[PDB]
């Protein structure tokens, strides 16, 4: 029933690409929910101007 | 109710709030309070943090 967020902003040297390199990752969040999961999915801001 | 300033006891308004704690099936929640007391440091003393 808890819900684990962890996270890392590195700064790479490129734009887009998936580099290489070792990053652990820090805790950020911890929420006592209770909600079940089963899927996901992600948000884009569109292209209007 | 026609509710009036001269009725006798058990005719005047009571207000009433029903707690019912609930415990369904999750990992946590609400709870009692929890006093801090000091610190003694340089002294074997029974401790909790
Ligand atoms: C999550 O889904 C499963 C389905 O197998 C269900 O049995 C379970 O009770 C659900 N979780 C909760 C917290 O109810």
């Amino acid at each position: 029933g808890y819900f684990k967020i962890y996270s890392k902003h590195t700064p790479i040297n490129l734009v887009r690409d998936l580099p290489q390199g070792f990053s652990a990752l820090e805790p950020l969040v911890d929420l006592p929910i209770g909600i079940n999961i089963t899927r996901f999915q992600t948000l884009l801001a569109l292209h209007r101007s | 109710y026609g509710f009036q300033p001269t009725n006798g006891v058990g005719y005047q308004p009571y207000r009433v709030v029903v707690l019912s704690f609930e415990l369904l099936h999750a990992p946590a929640t609400v709870c009692g309070p929890k006093k801090s007391t000091n610190l003694v440091k340089n002294k074997c003393v029974n401790f909790n943090f």
